[PDB]
């Protein structure tokens, strides 16, 4: 799996591949790995499909019940709920989660929660099997305060390379753009990103 | 005479604790009204801030249960908030377990079942509140479902609750006897709120300022409450015709 | 669970529920015990208000707790069965652990202990 | 907190009366009239939809409820007590039968289970009895068509025809004169509508009357085709139009 | 494990049980009675895991003695065997199962018939004319199959049992230090003190 | 070690014209040792017949359990349980022990008293139902029985012809299994008469 | 009658007399007030000096919850402490799960639901305290008052105890004369005056003034006790106004 | 086992093979793998046969109760959520792999679910030992805007691939078509391309061939009167 | 607290009587009369249904006579709902005993257990007792044909002939007058019906107001048969004995 979130001027952009593998067999080649928990808070899931989907459902429920009582939760609050589940159940879980959200006060924020159940707030995060091949590329190419177009190109080029080298990654590149304007969904097909 | 203290049958086959819980319902001296449009459900409630030391923004008997469902309460605020918190927990749990938003009438039934238990189990007292649940349901459309301390609930074309409910009920009855339809034949929710306020003024025989009313509006995929300025714009439109 | 204190002291220092339990015994059919030099005899009254009774199957007033010990009673017949059952279990429990049948005193002390426990336990008469 | 009412709230009085059960039966007596009539080829259960307000949508309040595809229930007394009993009756049909035997319970055994729940509320700690009498009509392969009454005590009796609540005494006398062992379902519906008219004051039409039947299998209401043995539910709720059609031949 | 044999003849059941108790390296005892009287006309021999054998036997004995007092009535051998089977069948799916095998030799006073029941630690019950547990059957069943007749006298039963023990003493590697023999008939339970 | 093949033994059930047949060997053993030649594996609760192979202690336990349950069923229902219903009870009963199961291969046979329709069914140890029209097989020689039944069986056999087919299917299957044989019983079941026949077979 | 002997029992009025009796215990207690200022809240309380043997400034009545919420109450002091102990557990669990410190309206309901829970059963007694509390969150300043019934509202000013009528009148003047708002430092001075004016209902024994405050500019949105020079300045201002 | 689900214009079609196997031995030559959760929500199961059957009856039971409680026709997303939360709780110890398909007031839906509690969404899905054979056919012939008659053919073609090429699959093809605003039509043995040929010989024995020791009448009747 | 509303169901009166047991017995005295008569060759159970209706479905109705197993039946007097709770418990006990010992439960062991359950509700729990009295008609191979009764106190006694419910005083005097030890089932059937006919509060005894049952060794050879009489069979025996 190849997934990544990037902080930019307008807000934050999340990207992912669309491949679900069982050994060598691609079970689903057009899976949507970008799941919303709130209107402008999304999560990218890596590790056990069962474990990650189960936790995502619980966090979504917690943020819904939070919203009914206390109003819109912070991206920090959403990341905290994930960490609580992942940390307390670290012996029975295999989940690596990137949380990307947009407040109007905090603007764009990215949090990563690795296997251990620790939390790291970063300008950008990479995770999944494909991420290991683009640590060099992403570190050299990432800038702070990029435009929407620049950030889309950065993620497209990054996940392109990670798909090229990782057998566990492939299919379409789905992206979600979180801004003040709202939520925009983008898809990029092999014929587009392969020739980059 | 301990058959009057706990929820056991009197020789007449009556539950006095349930009947006295109904009387607690009118302790606030507030009247609420709910009507249905074509695309919307509107609920209006009297707002009384008797103390000048109170923060008037915090004084509310209308609750946002879920994104789709709104709830107005007739009764004391402690029992109102008790019912509000439970309704919010039940709506959230429903979505998690069954993977779709809890319908207005299903929540009404669930809260009514909870109320029924308090009329049968001795250790739990009834809540002295009448809960009016409003939404635009994705299957049934505009929906009004009301619950009471007896554990009774039913769907309504329109409804009124409070000390002067009969005056408001008869007023609404007479209008639907003329129109011969189950709703307010109006496109915009603004004009359905203007109808609701107009018919409460006619029924109670009292004029309202922007701070004397509290309005909740249910549309497709959200319930919201109007600000004082949103109500003022409504009151101006009523006066200008 | 039902925890109500039914057996309680009164201002004069009496436990009425224990004293009213003795009034039930007073009502029960007469039982007598006489020990000779080399035997004990247990005599029991059968009220003749009940004829058309089947004496083969009707619960007998004297019960064997073990092969060497017997128990007779006066008072509530239903209550006596619970004391007899507990006594019979304890008799077999004693044989199992001590590798010796109960003494008459030990079996009495056990039954008397059960009766006492039901005079300062919550939710029991 | 904790439910510290662990003792019976229903107890025998010196005269041998269980006060709370008697008072529960008094609540049933005040309740709106409901009746049941058994025919050779079906059963009919009926009641009045006593609308609390004209603004209220009385269609959303179901006094006649499906328990299983072949069993229906109506009541007289406290509506809320009935609604929770219907929820318990539907669940116990699954948990204590269908999940074991892979088929819906026969009428008498579901009635037995509902009766047990109502008996326990008469003896269990810190509860009052249910303030309802139920009329349960059903069909099963080996017993055929049956009609049962269940009282607050938990006692149940099988009936050819009966009525409960407000005008039960008068309604039962009316049913005794009309009932025979050769009635067809349509004849029983006709007698049901005649009997119910006596105990109704105001409007008498399909919108104010709630009537359901246990009759022939309805393959149109099954929702799927392909399995011959599955032929659909025997319970069917008559529409507002279907009632009004039979009120012209009244 | 230890040898426990049983043979049901015309008018009695005979149970033979080894006297040896071995704890690894040394034979600690050579006079151990591997049996308990459950009721006046019912005897149970046992063999299995150390401690569990006696603990189970005495537990059963206590329960049958309790029933005898409560009802003032001796349970039929069949009824006693069914109770024992259920207790072993319950035991196998427990946190720590009893590894105990039993023979139940009883004389039914109602039917006037001897009865022998063989139950293993799993709760596998069978009514047999002659039975054994462990390796005892492997050496003895060929002799019993050949010589056994249902109308045998107690004396003939004891003679066939002597031939079985002789074959065990010849071909078994372990010294089981002879057997205690007990007869169950209409008159109750007695021990053959010379064997 | 394998619980399902300690004691050994087989059951087979077949459908004929207005009749069913169920048959079983009589062997109970401790692996190589033959213990009993009278261990019947077919029980009946009214007109419904149940054959059980596998671990003998579970065979006895389940028989006692289904006698218990069908006796309570009759008292409450006021009628004898039917084969179709009893099948669902066996399935339910086995699956509630999903993670601690009875090591058995049950086989239901019987005629519905109302429809008169012949019925057979088989189960795995956790209660998955196999409702075959033709035949059901179970035990340590199930492969052998499948082989015999697949070739010997033809539909709509008369009761006395079905007896010969099921008898030859059991006998020859048992004679190719070390842990089966030592006698055999065959039940021929019609709507209101059941005949039970003990077969003469080799005792090795 | 007998409706007032058991908690959670509705009278034929539809009243819970046991709750109304709990209010009597509150009305019997010392005066406590709250003032909502421009960027925070001020809390003040009357402490009756029963004896000279009382160590001055030691028997602290105002309690902190988390680091941003102040709580003061009138009535049975132990009941107030029990409620604040629960409040601290609620605030701890909220921050544990959601990371952010509990918002004031969110915290208000946590106390509200708990107090309301002690009016549902006859196995518990209602709280014999009215609690004035509040502080600064992400949405600015909030002041709340919570009665034994579980009823609470947001306030511009709040008062409870024996001298509540006197206090309320003084609070109402400040609301009218300052529509644009009151500064944190002004609110501390006004709080001192109102407690001194409200002491006329408890004039038998002399008292000790205790003030606390949360202000975005003055305390960085944390709850702090008014000590030393700032407390003496407020006492001086208060003493000047009564003379 | 070969199971497929295919989305079309106005609904969804589910298909499965008819073979049940005890390892290499075929237990039932005409098994039914198409189970009903609710009237218009059908699913097909691979893995542990007892588990798939049991897990559908439990959720199917709770769905029926939920439908009666809410006065609403049951939804696929409800069955989905209830199945995955049940299976996840048991951490894959319930070996149920299901393709869930159906129509409800929301529209037509097609999901898959694995034993550990993960779920998949698609226009075409396959499951079981013959899933690769079936998915090859689906990936070759699937297009957008399939008609009901094209979807049945594609689903049937995908099962056949499994039947012929996978040893774990065989015999006939079962199909269920769930179209919006219609009753779900269950087509048991839709295709039967594996009928056993006539044997060369009859193995009906002469009567009295088997040796008998004892005959006796079995009493299946109750205790009689008089 | 909750103590205020506690009736205290398990306390002695100053005279040493259990209030609730005595009041439950008062309840049972208004229930339809049930009679059991034990003969040398079987047992009879006869019971009167309480003021019925013409619209009651009698052939599918059961309020008095219940089957516990193939050898033991009970006649009920009191709250029918309470009885069914105890009957279902007794049925399970009979099956527990059969599973354990692989023998049918002796009659007295079943009667003692149900009686021990009733006793429990009088000594602990704070619940109301079961307003039920049972007549147990049963057979086993130890004591043969046995009649017992149990009442809400949990006290049980054995009988040759006994009545429970309404007019037991009148009924017991009539049975005590006409009963003999060498009596047969056919004679006992007549006595049972003649007694109900004289003690009934109804104008006349008819088939629709009766439940009837016999336990006979009138089963082909060495076994026992229970017979719950059908409406038409009760009508026939009423004509045979010359009551209608
Ligand atoms: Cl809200
Ligand atoms: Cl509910
Ligand atoms: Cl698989
Ligand atoms: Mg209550
Ligand atoms: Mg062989
Ligand atoms: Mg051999």
């Amino acid at each position: 799996t190849t997934i990544m979130a990037v902080e930019f001027d307008g807000g934050v952009v999340m990207g992912s591949d669309s491949r679900v593998s069982a050994g060598e067999a691609v079970v689903n080649r057009v899976f949507d790995k970008l799941s919303p928990l709130h209107e402008r808070i999304y999560c990218a899931l890596s590790g056990s499909a069962a474990d990650t989907q189960a936790i995502a459902d619980i966090v979504q429920y917690h943020l819904e019940l939070y919203t009914s009582q206390y109003g819109t939760p912070s991206t920090e609050t959403a990341a905290s709920v994930f960490k609580e589940l992942c940390y307390e159940n670290k012996d029975n879980l295999t989940a690596g989660i990137i949380v990307a959200g947009y407040d109007d006060k905090n603007k764009g924020e990215v949090y990563t929660i690795p296997l251990g159940g620790s939390v790291h707030k970063l300008p950008y995060a990479i995770a999944g099997s494909g991420s290991t091949f683009i640590y060099g590329y992403c570190d050299k190419n990432f800038r702070e305060n990029m435009s929407k177009e620049e950030t889309v190109d950065f993620i497209k080029h990054s996940l392109s390379q990670a798909i090229k080298w990782d057998g566990s990654s492939g299919g379409v590149i789905r992206m979600v753009v979180l801004t003040a304007a709202g939520v925009e969904r983008l898809i990029f097909y092999p014929d587009e990103y392969e020739q980059l | 005479g301990y058959d009057r203290h706990i929820t056991i049958f009197s020789p007449e086959g009556r539950l006095y604790q349930v009947e006295y819980a109904f009387k607690a319902t009118n302790q606030t001296n507030i009247n609420s009204l709910a009507v249905r449009g074509k695309d919307c459900t509107v609920v209006i409630s009297q707002k009384k801030v008797p103390d000048k030391l109170l923060d008037p923004t915090t004084v509310s008997y209308i609750f946002c249960i879920s994104r789709t469902i709104g709830m107005v309460v007739n009764g004391p605020i402690p029992d109102a908030r008790n019912a509000a918190l439970r309704a919010k927990a039940e709506a959230a749990e429903f979505r998690y377990k069954y993977g779709y938003d809890m319908p207005c009438d299903v929540l009404a039934k669930r809260m009514a079942n909870l109320s029924q238990i308090y009329t049968q189990r001795a250790y739990m007292r009834p809540l002295g509140v009448i809960l009016t649940f409003v939404s635009v349901d994705e299957e049934l459309g505009p929906s009004i479902y009301k619950t009471d301390p007896a554990g009774y609930y039913v769907g309504y074309k329109a409804t009124a609750t409070g000390p002067k409910q009969q005056e408001i009920t008869t007023n609404l009855e007479n209008h639907f006897k003329k129109s011969k339809i189950d709703h307010i034949n109006e496109e915009s929710w603004e004009k359905v709120v203007e109808f609701a306020i107009t018919h409460m003024i006619d029924a109670l025989g009292t004029e309202f300022s922007k701070n004397d009313l509290e309005v909740g509006v249910a549309t497709k995929d959200k319930f919201f409450t109007l600000s004082a300025e949103n109500i003022e714009e409504r009151l101006v439109a009523i006066a200008e015709q | 669970g039902y925890d109500r204190a039914l057996s309680i002291f009164s201002p004069d220092g009496h436990i009425f529920q224990v004293e009213y339990a003795l009034e039930a015994v007073k009502r029960g059919t007469c039982a007598v015990g006489v020990k000779g030099k080399n035997c004990v005899v247990l005599g029991c009254e059968r009220r003749s208000t009940l004829k058309l009774q089947d004496t083969r199957i009707t619960p007998s007033k004297v019960s064997k707790i073990d092969s060497h010990v017997v128990l007779s009673f006066s008072g509530l017949n239903a209550d006596s069965r619970i004391l007899i059952e507990k006594a019979r279990v304890e008799a077999q429990s004693h044989r199992l652990t001590l590798e010796d049948p109960v003494t008459v005193e030990y079996l009495t002390r056990y039954v008397a202990g059960v009766q006492q426990r039901y005079t300062q336990s919550g939710g029991v008469r | 907190m904790t439910d510290r009412y662990s003792f019976s709230l229903t107890t025998f009085s010196p005269s041998g009366k269980l006060g709370q059960i008697d008072y529960a039966l008094t609540a049933v007596k005040q309740g709106v009239t409901s009746l049941g009539i058994k025919a050779t080829n079906g059963v009919v259960i009926a009641t009045e939809k006593k609308s609390s307000s004209p603004l209220a949508m009385s269609e959303t309040l179901s006094k006649v409820s499906l328990l299983t595809p072949d069993i229906g229930a109506v009541y007289s007394g406290m509506g809320p007590d009935y609604r929770v009993l219907v929820d318990k009756s539907r669940k116990v049909a699954h948990t204590s039968y269908k999940r074991i035997y892979g088929e819906y319970p026969p009428t008498k055994l579901l009635v037995s289970e509902v009766a047990k729940i109502m008996q326990e509320a008469t003896q269990s700690g810190g509860v009052r009895p249910f303030g309802v009498s139920l009329l349960i009509a059903g069909h099963d392969e080996f017993n055929g068509f049956s009609l049962y009454q269940v009282d607050p005590s938990g006692s149940y009796f099988p009936w050819k025809a009966t009525a409960i609540g407000k005008g039960s005494v008068a309604a039962k006398t009316f049913l005794e004169k009309r009932w025979n062992d050769e009635l067809e379902l349509e004849d029983a519906i006709h007698i049901a509508l005649l009997t119910l008219k006596e105990s109704v004051e105001g409007e008498f039409n399909g919108d104010t009357i709630e009537l359901a039947i246990i009759g022939d299998e309805n393959p149109d209401l099954l929702g799927y085709t392909g399995i011959p043995t599955d032929k659909g539910p025997r319970f069917r709720k008559l529409t507002s139009q279907e009632i009004n059609d039979r009120l012209e031949a009244l | 494990m230890d040898i426990i044999l049983g043979i049901r003849v015309q008018d009695s059941v005979i149970l033979a049980s080894s006297k040896a108790v071995t704890r690894g390296i040394s034979v600690l005892k050579d006079s151990d009675d591997k049996t308990r009287q459950l009721s006046p006309h019912t005897l149970m021999s046992f063999a299995g895991e150390a401690g569990d054998t006696v603990q189970f036997a005495e537990y059963i004995q206590a329960n049958i003695q309790l029933y005898s007092i409560r009802e003032d009535y001796e349970l039929s051998p069949q009824a006693v065997s069914s109770f024992v089977r259920q207790e072993l069948a319950k035991s196998i799916r427990s946190r720590r199962p009893y590894q105990v095998n039993v023979l139940i030799g009883g004389y039914d006073k109602k039917k006037n018939k001897p009865e022998l029941y063989q139950i293993d630690y799993l709760g596998t019950k069978v009514e047999l004319p002659y039975g054994a547990h462990g390796y005892s059957g492997f050496y003895t069943f060929s002799l019993l199959d050949h010589h056994y007749r249902p109308d045998m006298t107690t004396e003939e039963g004891l003679d066939l049992l002597k031939l079985c023990v002789q074959e065990l003493e010849k071909r078994m590697p372990m010294d089981f230090k002879g057997v205690i023999v007990k007869i169950v008939d209409k008159d109750g339970i007695r021990q053959v003190d010379d064997f | 070690s394998d619980p399902s093949s300690i004691n050994g033994g087989i059951v087979v059930a077949m459908t004929g014209k207005d009749c069913v047949a169920i048959a079983c060997d009589l062997r109970l053993g401790s692996q190589s040792l033959g213990v009993s030649n009278k261990f019947e594996k077919i029980f009946h609760y009214g007109h419904v017949f149940l054959g059980i192979t596998g671990l003998a202690t579970d065979v006895t336990t389940l028989n006692e359990m289904f006698r218990y349950k069908t006796n309570l069923y009759k008292l409450k229902e006021e009628r004898a349980i039917e084969p179709e219903t009893f099948t669902q009870l066996v399935s339910s009963s086995l699956y509630e022990r999903r993670f601690g199961p009875y090591f058995v291969g049950p086989v239901v046979a019987g005629i519905n008293s109302k429809s008169g329709k012949p019925f057979i069914a088989g189960f795995d140890l956790i209660g998955c139902i196999d409702e075959a029209k033709d035949f059901i097989v179970s035990g340590t020689a199930s492969d052998q029985l499948f082989g015999m039944c697949e070739s010997l069986y033809e539909p709509n056999l008369e009761p006395e012809d079905l007896f010969e087919t099921i008898s030859q299917a059991l006998l020859n299957a048992a004679d190719r299994d070390a842990l089966s044989g030592w006698g055999a019983v065959v039940y021929i079941i019609k709507k209101d008469e059941v005949v039970k026949r003990y077969l003469k077979m080799r005792q090795d | 009658t007998g409706y007032d002997l058991s908690n959670s029992v509705f009278s034929p009025d539809g009243r819970n007399f046991q709750v109304e009796y709990a209010v009597k215990a509150v009305e019997n207690g010392t005066t406590s007030i709250g003032i909502k200022c421009n960027d925070g809240v001020v809390f003040a309380v009357e402490k009756l000096i029963t004896s000279k043997l009382l160590v001055p400034q030691k028997n602290v009545k105002i309690q902190v919850v988390d680091r941003h919420i102040g709580c003061v109450y009138s009535g049975l002091i132990p009941d107030g402490r029990h409620l604040v102990n629960r409040g601290r557990e609620e605030a701890a669990s909220f921050k544990k799960l959601y990371k952010t410190p509990i918002p004031i309206p969110a915290f208000a309901d946590r106390l509200g639901q708990y107090v309301q829970a002690h009016t549902l059963y006859n196995s518990v007694r209602p709280f014999g305290v009215s609690t004035i509390f509040g502080g600064v969150d992400k949405n600015g300043a909030h002041l709340y008052m919570l009665e034994p019934s579980g009823s609470y509202w947001g306030y511009k000013g709040a008062a409870t105890g024996k001298g509540r009528q006197s206090a309320k009148a003084e609070l109402e003047k400040l609301v009218d004369h300052h529509p644009e708002g009151l500064s944190a430092r002004e609110a501390v001075k006004q709080a001192a005056k109102i407690i001194y004016l409200a002491h006329e209902d408890n004039k038998e024994k002399d008292f000790e003034l205790e003030i606390s405050w949360c202000s975005l500019s003055e305390t960085n949105g944390l709850h702090k006790f008014v000590k030393g020079d700032l407390l003496q300045e407020a006492i001086d201002f208060a003493q000047k106004e009564i003379n | 086992t070969t199971i497929v689900g295919v989305k079309f214009n106005n609904g969804v079609v589910i298909a499965a093979d008819t073979r049940s196997t005890q390892g290499p031995i075929v237990a039932d030559k005409n098994c039914a793998k198409l189970h009903r959760i609710s009237p218009k929500i059908w699913c097909a199961g691979a893995g542990t046969a007892a588990d798939t059957e049991a897990v559908t009856q439990l959720i199917g039971s709770n769905i029926e109760l939920h439908s009666l409680y809410t006065s609403r026709e049951p939804r696929v997303v409800s069955a989905l959520q209830m199945l995955k939360q049940h299976l996840f709780k048991y951490q894959g110890h319930i070996g149920a792999y299901l393709i869930v398909a159906g129509v409800d007031p929301t529209g037509s839906h097609l999901f898959s679910i694995h034993a550990h509690g993960s779920t998949d969404v698609g226009y075409y899905l396959s499951l079981g030992s013959g899933s690769l054979a079936a998915m090859a056919v689906l990936e070759s012939h699937w297009k957008q805007d399939l008609t009901k008659e094209e979807a049945i053919k594609l689903a049937s073609d995908a099962i056949q691939a499994g039947i012929w090429n996978d040893l774990g699959s065989g015999s006939n093809v079962d199909v269920c078509v769930m179209e919006i605003g219609k009753d779900a039509e269950y087509l048991r043995n839709y295709l039967t391309p594996n009928v056993r040929e006539e044997k060369q010989k009859s193995y009906k024995f002469p009567r009295g061939t088997t040796a008998v020791l004892k005959e006796s009448i079995v009493n299946i009747c109750d205790i009689q009167e008089e | 607290g909750s103590r205020r509303y506690d009736s205290r169901t398990t306390i002695f009166s100053p005279e040493g009587r259990l209030y609730q047991v005595e009041y439950a017995l008062e309840s049972i005295s208004h229930a339809g009369t049930a009679i059991g008569i034990m003969a040398s060759d079987g047992i009879v159970l006869a019971a009167e249904r309480k003021v019925t209706s013409t619209l009651l479905e009698q052939d599918t109705s059961t309020e008095k006579l219940y089957k516990l197993n193939d050898k033991i039946a009970v006649a009920v007097a009191g709250l029918t709902a309470d009885a069914e709770i105890l009957i279902n418990t007794a049925r399970i006990h009979a099956q527990n005993y059969l599973k354990t010992y692989n023998e049918d439960i002796p009659v007295e062991i079943l009667v003692r257990r149900l009686s021990d359950i009733k006793q429990g509700y009088t000594q602990h729990g704070g619940l109301r007792p079961f307003g039920v009295s049972f007549i147990y008609a049963g057979y086993d191979d130890r004591y043969g044909y046995q009649l017992y009764t149990s009442n809400p106190s949990g006290n049980y006694t054995g009988w040759k002939a006994i009545s429970v419910g309404a007019n037991t005083s009148a009924a017991q005097t009539l049975l005590q007058m006409d009963y003999k030890d060498d009596m047969k089932v056919d004679d006992a059937i007549e006595l049972a019906l003649k007694t109900l006919s004289k003690t009934t509060d109804s104008s006349a005894l008819t088939y629709d107001r009766l439940e009837f049952a016999t336990i006979r060794k009138g089963a082909n050879d060495g076994e026992v048969y229970q017979k719950i009489f059908k409406p038409q069979e009760i009508k026939d025996i009423l004509v045979k004995t010359g009551i209608t």
